[PDB]
């Protein structure tokens, strides 16, 4: 159905911003900017799902 | 609205299209491969 | 040449202000393939005004130049020449760059200093 | 292609100091900069006005 | 909190609602867009609208630096990040970290630090 | 001279004496590797092109097993297939798991050719496990996560060879060798960026472009580098209104495969204080402002002033396009006044040496001519900083050959051995006559490289007296087949203007100007331009040069326009276009086609075609683009400026100076961004960077 | 619809057997904040706004003038 | 499909030019005689002879073209036009693609030197 | 106001106007001390010289000729 971005056991947004799940989307709803935070983690700054344009594949 | 009736314009897209075959393999992924042509049906090697 | 832009259904638009470039595409620095740069690329140069901006809304990359993703692929440059002025197009063809051929021994590594070493080898 | 008709040029300032740069090529997917408010445009004119000046 | 509305206009949000989340009031990239940023852009459709049914999900950043740092006795800290109560394979891939200069190493999929002692 | 052999077939010739890899790459056949490449020394590391070769019992290294007559090379032999299967697998142990987080992603190595020569799963399931490696801090530039290094030695083999930073290295036996600085020393050089193209996994990689984007999404497009002597080619990726990287094509003339960190990291400053639109000085505070009020306000303010002629001077900078000084040029000589100057100190005046005849000006041996160099000196200048890929070519060739080297100047650090001649004139003409008479006399392909930081020394002149003299005097420099004077020149812009003839007269010199013009032109001073004058500046972001004006024009930058661009060899060559110039950013030539309109002058033309038109009226060497000619007429230009400044300039006893003060922040981009700010203070003289 | 509990909402589809007070302490999850439940506010005033997360990619030049 | 439709034409390829130039006066004439019931079958504003010179604008937009193999294509191509239009299956919508010059005036400050072309970049 | 003019490198349809240049630059330099020289050269051009007077009004004359005396000639006629 709807989408969702889980989290880790204690608190941690778990998109790690590998690109993939634009990569595959048959249907190009899938938007993401990304760039390293202060911790010097890999996160999304921005990411999106047009669900108009989405199939649920 | 002001003709009532739908217009035909010059196209433009909100998001623009991002095709990702830039970014295809730089090696060449598949062999030659084999024959099935039998043995029938290719020219001879002479002696 | 025959001429076969009025035939079609492209506008006129496109043939008189686009200029278009043949390329074969390049090796990349990052990995040791060639495999994309046998085929002759055709691609259009960008408009300045309808290239790409970000949206009010929630910044994708609006667009208003059509021809920014489309891309060919053609066997030969004079396939490529021939096409493009078939279509009635403006093009610029650039020539490739291949790498000048150096003969390398791996015993290059350890030939004999008769003067100053001047380099000291890692492996 | 599409172009700006009602606007003279691209880059607009307003008089009460707002910079306004005008996007892309004209049409529905590009925006021009202005922010205006249009009351009555239920009304007979205001239809027809704000249809012109969305487009 | 008053923010000028590219006119001399100053628009009135509460406090509440200028922090990036109700964790951390300052932003955690260089391209983040404070609070500030958005609201000052686009308030022509903030308009008529609630602020208190808008998301407010809990930045992470902090909620993984109030976590403690595990310890380990050996050369090389392993993580996958797993659940044990699940039935599957979730959590992240699972890698090896090298805990050997002074300080805390974070796993590069999930952030808990680890220490060698 | 050559011989011929046979793999998997196919019959190919190849010259004595070459690797069996160079045999598979000219008969067409794909070999995969990991520790080869071509412009680097051979190492035997990686283990995977292993070959099947006849009389041999095992299957043999193809990168460092030479090429013999009689050769029959099988690569499709079912040993061969599982060879590169096994080494596949034996890579893959101890590599971890960091496909989804490492920066190459689509653009792996080890990735791309373990689908299609190695095995389908993996066994490698311990519970001890793989080993993990310490992260090294090596410097701002390189970010470095070595876990996924397969110790190719590949950086250390460049490093060692090409950079001449031999700071690199492998310590240690078995798995607990390391690749990096053993004491955690930071690592300088001119070209340290070009390392993180070069390791093929992802365990050296880019710091500013670290987590920012990823290789399918990029749009790829071929330009030119302005902000360099050679003019290297360039490789921009962009997302499409920002741009993320640069990373070089190779050509074998310009820069071999190898490009400036200058050139690479400073796409930060390309998008960091831009010019968006055009401002107007109220006194004391900028305004930002219309079109028609910043064009209107220049059109009025020189119906005000009206300077008749002589004072309407115009200077262009650093980076500018050929067609931006073509329109420039124009305007200000249909206006009637060429007050038309260069931005270096002493750019007030012709630049002791000829607009005449190219060859003056030029670096007239090719770049590729470096190569074959005997005994070559330079005077007045630093190859290391200024054309770093020079440094590269001069090291490489010196390394190869026997090649003789020195220096008039300041004491240079080179990679390379330099001798000392001295800080004087004196000390030159006394070198010339002493011992390199002879040995530039001696030597079958010597030549002299110039620096264009002697140009604007107002001393010029007598540097070029006595280089003159000694290159017509002594007949192996200059003979028939190849030419041995040379020059390098600073910006990318020099050369172009000097192509077109953008230079004042010696009349133009006299005057002080009423109405200035700055396109680029950022190293202005303040007493440069007078303070009754009415200055405006057209450039792409704001700078020292961008605060001294009335009013400000924005332009597109080198990524957002094509663009002729002429190097010190002298090829002319096109930038393409990757994106637009943003917010309200326009072209350097449409922006001076459209002032000229509120002026008096009308240019006559009007479109791109039209610029190319009058750029082939001005010189058809610009319109033939990448292509370098000869020159028959080199005789008589080193006479021609040889009659100038003889007896004109006395050669003062001011020593000789270095031309740029830091490497990093030298021209309009460089200097804004942040990469470069941060890179100055980290690649100054500290602890981390003595060798001690 | 809307206004069912998440963890119920797949119960009363026939996806769990166990109602999620039946479920014992090991299948629920761990947090570390308050829970609050919003169902949908469509029509409703409290309808979600999209906005932009980042920043204008490209900066402009804050005006710095010097008398010469 | 048998039976073809009313205004139908089996395509055929002239190998002459002139018996071609035959067949595009026969076709002028269909179009002309069209015009009233174009009129009342799509409902316009305006009266016959601004279709009348619209048919004989986009016939002399074609007139100096020399092969005859791109002028039988043309041909084809009018006359799937003229079926279209007499057999009432194009709708008013997309009949009035034809006038986008006569609907409305699109608005002030059109480009046409220069200077109008630059302050809005061409737009 | 400054001249210019343009060879094709190798001896087709230039040389006379190539010995021209090797014999006459020093003397039209002190001929017109005021006005630049700008000389170019490309495999495929045909020998033109353009001249440029104040403000901005240049024009051009093809130099199909055989002889020195011919284009002193030429560019006699084009100065003024
Ligand atoms: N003959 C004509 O048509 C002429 C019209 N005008 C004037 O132009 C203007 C609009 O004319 P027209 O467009 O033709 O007719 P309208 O039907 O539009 O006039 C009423 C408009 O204003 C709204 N309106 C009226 N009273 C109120 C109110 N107390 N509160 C909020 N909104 C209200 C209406 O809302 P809602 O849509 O819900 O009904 C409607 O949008 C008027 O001022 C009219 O005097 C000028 C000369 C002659
Ligand atoms: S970017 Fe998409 S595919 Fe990658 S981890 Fe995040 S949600 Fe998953
Ligand atoms: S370098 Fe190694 S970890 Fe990184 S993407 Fe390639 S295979 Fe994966
Ligand atoms: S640092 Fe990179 S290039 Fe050097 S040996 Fe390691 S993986 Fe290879
Ligand atoms: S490349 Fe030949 S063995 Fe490493
Ligand atoms: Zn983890």
């Amino acid at each position: 159905g709807e989408h969702a971005l889980r989290r880790y056991p204690s608190g941690e947004e778990r998109c790690i911003a590998c690109k993939l799940c634009e990569a595959i989307c048959p249907a190009l709803a899938i938007t993401i900017d990304a760039e390293e935070r202060i911790d010097g983690s890999r996160r999304t700054t921005k990411y999106d799902i047009d669900m108009t344009k989405c199939i649920y594949c | 609205e002001e003709k009532r009736r739908v217009v035909y314009e010059p196209l433009e897209l909100t998001q623009a299209f991002r095709n990702f075959s830039a970014g295809s393999t730089a090696w060449e992924p598949v062999g030659p491969g084999r024959d099935d042509r039998p043995d029938s049906f290719k020219l001879p090697t002479p002696k | 040449v025959p001429a076969h832009e009025i035939v079609s259904g492209a506008p006129a638009e496109l043939s008189r202000n686009r200029v278009v470039r043949i390329y074969q595409q390049a090796k990349p620095a990052t990995q040791s393939g060639e495999y994309g740069t046998f085929a002759w690329r055709l691609d259009w140069d960008i408009v300045d005004v309808a290239n790409r901006w970000e949206n009010d809304l929630i910044g994708w990359q609006s667009s208003g130049d059509y021809m920014q993703a489309t891309q060919m692929k053609f066997t030969s440059k004079e396939s490529a020449i021939k096409f493009a002025n078939k279509q009635g197009w403006d093009f610029y063809i650039q020539e490739p760059h291949h790498r000048k051929f150096r003969v390398k021994q791996y015993a290059n590594n350890f030939v004999h200093s008769y003067g100053k070493l001047k380099h000291i080898r890692t492996k | 292609m599409n172009s700006f008709e009602n606007l003279a040029q691209d880059v607009n300032i307003t008089r009460s100091g707002k910079t306004l740069i005008a996007k892309g090529t004209g049409g529905r997917s590009s925006r021009t900069g202005y922010t205006a408010t249009v009351f009555g445009a239920n009304g007979f004119l205001g239809s027809y006005l704000t249809a012109k000046l969305a487009k | 909190k008053s923010i000028i509305s590219y006119n001399g206009n100053t628009i009135e949000i509460p406090e509440e609602y200028t922090k990036q989340a109700p964790n951390r009031d300052s932003t955690w990239a260089p391209a983040q867009a404070s609070k500030t940023e958005i609201y000052k852009n686009n308030m022509v459709r903030f308009e008529q609208k609630d602020l208190s049914k808008q998301p407010m999900p809990y930045a992470g950043i902090e909620l993984i630096a109030q976590q403690p740092v595990r310890f380990v006795h050996g050369n090389t800290a392993v993580c996958d990040g797993a659940n044990h109560n699940g039935p599957g394979a979730q959590g992240h891939p699972k890698i090896f970290i090298n805990v050997d200069a002074p300080g805390s190493h974070a796993c590069q999929y999930c952030g808990t630090r680890y220490e060698k002692e | 001279a050559e011989i011929e052999l046979t793999i998997d077939g196919h019959k190919v010739s190849i010259e004595a004496g070459s690797a069996l890899i160079q045999a598979c790459e000219k008969a067409g056949v794909t070999v995969p590797r990991y520790c080869y490449h071509d412009k680097l020394a051979i190492a035997g590391n990686c283990r995977m092109c292993l070959v099947d070769v006849e009389r041999a019992p095992k299957p043999v290294a193809s990168c460092a097993y030479p090429v013999a007559p009689g050769m029959v090379v099988r690569t499709d032999t079912e040993r061969v297939k599982q060879a590169r299967e096994n080494v596949m697998e034996m890579m893959l142990q101890n590599h971890p798991l960091d496909c989804p987080v490492c920066d190459q992603g689509g653009e792996c190595d080890l990735q791309d050719q373990s689908m299609r020569y190695g095995r389908d799963r993996g066994r490698f399931t311990e519970i001890t496990g793989k080993r993990s490696t310490e992260d090294k801090n090596i410097g701002p530039l390189v970010k470095t996560s070595m876990n996924r290094c397969i110790h190719c030695t590949r950086c250390v083999r460049f490093a060692n060879d090409i950079a001449g930073a031999p700071e690199l290295g492998s310590s240690g036996r078995g798995n607990d060798m390391q690749i990096g600085t053993y004491l955690e020393k930071n690592l300088n050089t001119e070209l340290s960026g070009n390392v993180i193209d070069l390791c093929p996994v992802g365990a050296l990689t880019n710091k500013p472009y670290a987590f920012r984007a990823r290789p399918w999404e990029l749009k790829k497009t071929e330009s030119i580098d302005v902000m360099d002597a050679v003019g290297s080619n360039i490789r921009i990726d962009s997302k499409g209104v920002e741009v993320m990287r640069v990373i070089p094509r190779v050509h074998e003339d310009v820069n071999e495969e190898w490009i400036n960190d200058k050139s690479r990291f400073a796409c930060d400053g390309l998008k960091t204080q831009r010019l968006t639109t055009p401002l107007i000085r109220v006194g004391d505070k900028f305004v930002n402002a219309t079109w028609d009020d910043a064009l209107s306000t220049i059109a009025k303010a020189y119906q005000q002033k009206a300077p008749k002629g002589d004072e309407f001077k115009a200077v262009a900078g650093a980076l500018v396009e050929v067609e931006s000084m073509v329109a420039l040029k124009d305007m200000t000589n249909a206006l009637g006044s060429e007050n038309t100057t260069t931005d270096t100190p002493n750019g007030n005046s012709a630049p002791a040496h000829g607009i005449t005849f190219r060859s003056n000006y030029l670096f007239n041996s090719s770049i590729a001519g470096i190569e074959d160099a005997d005994a070559i000196l330079l005077v007045g200048t630093n190859p290391r900083r200024e054309a770093a890929v020079m440094n590269a070519r001069i090291r490489k060739a010196w390394l190869r050959q026997e090649l003789e080297i020195a220096s008039v100047g300041p004491t240079l650090d080179a990679t390379f051995d330099v001798a000392e001649l001295g800080n004087t004139h004196a000390d030159l003409e006394k070198a010339l006559s002493g011992e390199f008479g002879e040995v530039l006399k001696n030597a079958k392909n010597p030549l002299i490289i110039v620096g264009s930081g002697i140009t604007d020394r107002e001393d010029a002149g007598a540097f070029f007296n006595t280089i003159g003299k000694f290159v017509e005097s002594t007949p192996s420099v200059l003979n028939e087949n190849w030419n041995g004077y040379n020059v390098l020149q600073r910006s990318a812009s020099r050369a172009g203007a000097y192509d077109i003839g953008f230079t004042p007269s010696d009349e133009a010199s006299k005057t002080t100007p009423k109405m200035v013009w700055l396109l680029g032109a950022d190293e202005v001073a303040a007493s440069d331009i007078p303070a009754d004058a009415f200055v405006v500046y057209q450039g792409h972001n704001g700078d020292v040069g961008a605060q001294f004006a009335d009013v400000v024009l924005p332009g597109a930058a080198y990524t957002e326009k094509a663009g002729t661009y002429v190097n010190t060899e002298g090829r002319s060559q096109i930038s393409r276009a990757a994106t637009g110039p943003p917010g309200g950013a326009r072209e350097d030539w449409k922006i001076l086609r459209a002032v000229s309109e509120y002026l008096g002058v009308a240019l006559p033309y009007e479109d791109a075609y039209e610029v190319r038109d009058r750029l082939a009226e001005i010189s058809p060497s610009l319109v033939r683009y990448d292509l370098v000619e000869p020159t028959v007429f080199g005789d008589v230009a080193v006479q021609h400026s040889l009659v100038g400044p003889n007896g004109s300039v006395t050669p003062s006893s001011a020593p000789l100076t270095e031309t740029i003060e830091n490497f990093y922040m030298t021209d309009s981009i460089s200097r804004s961004s942040p990469t470069m700010a941060k890179s100055s203070i980290a690649f100054n003289k500290d602890n981390k960077k003595n060798q001690a | 619809m809307s206004q069912v509990e998440p963890g119920w909402h797949f119960w009363l589809g026939y996806g769990v057997d166990t109602a999620p007070c039946n479920t014992p302490k090991e299948k629920l999850p761990i947090r570390a904040y308050p829970y609050k439940f919003q169902p949908n506010y469509t029509g409703t005033p409290g309808a979600f706004v999209t906005y932009n997360t980042l920043k204008p990619k490209i900066s402009a030049w804050e005006p710095v003038t010097k008398q010469r | 499909a048998i039976i073809a439709t009313a205004f139908a034409e089996t395509v055929k390829f002239s190998g002459s030019k002139q018996e071609l130039q035959k067949r595009t006066l026969a076709l002028y004439r269909q179009f002309l005689r069209g015009a009233p019931t174009f009129a009342d079958l799509y409902e316009v504003q305006f009266s016959i002879p601004t279709i009348r010179t619209k048919i004989r604008q986009e016939f002399e937009r074609h007139r100096f073209v020399d092969d005859l193999s791109i002028q039988n294509v043309l041909y084809a191509k009018g006359h799937m036009e003229y079926q279209e239009c007499i057999n009432a299956w194009k709708q008013q919508a997309q009949f009035l693609k034809y006038f986008p010059e006569e609907d409305d005036i699109q608005g002030r400050h059109q480009p046409s030197n220069f200077v109008d072309k630059f302050l809005k970049n061409r737009a | 106001r400054e001249i210019r003019f343009h060879l094709c490198q190798n001896g087709s349809s230039s040389a006379p106007l190539r010995q021209f240049v090797k014999n006459q630059i020093g003397a039209f330099q002190k001929a017109n001390p005021s006005t630049k020289v700008l000389v170019r050269e490309a495999n495929g051009v045909k020998p033109i010289v353009f001249a440029r007077f104040d403000h901005g009004h240049e024009s051009k004359i093809g130099l199909d000729v055989s002889s020195e005396k011919e284009v002193a000639e030429r560019v006699k006629s084009l100065i003024e």
